[PDB]
């Protein structure tokens, strides 16, 4: 489960 | 004299104004991207060679995969500033 | 004539600055898998033949600290610099643990006038942040 | 899937924040840099490798002739933005 | 394959602006020394290949229509496109004879999902303009 | 006497 930066 | 911005490089995970993405079980999409490059072709490869790889890599290889779907599927491409005056080699 | 000269005793230093876990004022969270990136970079680079060292979840002030030692201390025998910057980020600025701080004031110390013994010579930036808000749909 | 900010290049003749310089006679300091390197390299080298040859030419060989002080004997060096995926031959 | 395909009909289209003159109001002064630039740009550009076309001290709504225009052209049998400015600048902006217009939204027409025919293709631009006011006093 | 842009 892909996040940002 | 030599300019005082002279010789250095910026290697961004992402363009101006735009997200980097990461992975929490693997990672960065940036980072995996370099390591791998570096593994295979850090010795003899000139770093824009290198970092374009990189770019591509990025670029193609990764997806986001999201819950909501404003951030499904999205895509990445890192961004590379070059004030360097000469090749690059590491050996 | 056209590469950069390598004929040192050191490849050069190598700062990993990895930032994982933030302050509750800050309002971001935790960077999970950024410990998989630094460990990871630490052995490629380390296998260019940097001499790597991490620091984690670095506030502002020894980011700004370290960047400036670095710059203070002697690279006669060093090919290069690099640093590499795993955090959250906005355009130009990175995240300490404990607020943001302008990338330009982390590399400028290293500029040509302020770091003789790097002059000539590679400084390289990798730096893992975001820039903005902005989405790249992709297409076809 | 591909991302729409790919395969852009960005050869600026300044860094960010910074002034271009430019002669009356000559033109500007990085366009007879680019021209010359093309002339020379334009269809046998790499598109890094002709801008970072720009880079060196415009870093090295440039100083700006001026007689209010304030400009004497300054100095300039470009910067390439890459997007690139892949090595571009103009061949 | 490790390199752009330069497999086609044509190497590509060349564009090239040259902003000499400016209206009094935005405080520009003439660019001395440009034509030459502009000269040299196009005899370089051409000797590569490229289908050169010059353009002469466009206001900005006119910078903004003819990149918009060349983004809607068919570049299906051109291996790349290639833009060059010339003008006053300060950052991320770029003087038309009128004001001032931002770089990113004159390049934004060939971005992958609005000019799909230069998909996959090389989009160059070379700007020769400030990008703000400081100088470089440079190191012997 | 050079300028700048």
């Amino acid at each position: 489960x892909d996040f940002f930066x | 004299k030599i300019p005082v911005e002279a010789d250095f490089l910026f290697a961004y995970s992402t363009v101006p104004g735009y997200y980097s993405w990461r992975s929490p079980g693997r990672g960065s999409w940036f980072v995996q991207a370099l390591c791998s490059i570096l593994e295979e072709h850090g010795k003899d490869l000139e770093i824009m060679q290198i970092l374009t790889r990189v770019n591509d890599r990025v670029a193609r290889h990764f997806e986001s995969q999201s819950d909501d779907p404003h951030f499904h599927e999205k895509k990445q491409i890192p961004c590379v500033v070059s004030m360097l005056t000469k090749e690059l080699y590491f050996s | 004539t056209y590469q950069y000269n390598m004929n040192f005793e050191k490849l050069g230093k190598c700062i990993i600055i990895n930032n994982k876990n933030f302050d509750k004022v800050t309002g971001m969270g935790v960077r999970n898998g950024t410990d998989k990136d630094a460990e990871a970079l630490f052995k490629c680079f380390r296998s260019l033949g940097f001499d790597v060292i991490v620091y984690n979840d670095c506030s502002c002030a020894k980011m700004q600290d370290l960047l400036k030692k670095a710059s203070e201390e002697d690279h006669t025998n060093a090919a290069c610099f690099a640093c590499i910057l795993l955090s959250h980020g906005e355009e130009n600025v990175i995240y300490g643990k404990d607020g943001v701080t302008p990338i330009k004031d982390l590399t400028a110390h290293f500029r040509g006038d302020r770091c003789k013994t790097l002059l000539e010579k590679p400084k390289l930036f990798f730096i893992q942040a975001c820039r903005g808000t902005e989405l790249d749909d992709g297409i076809q």
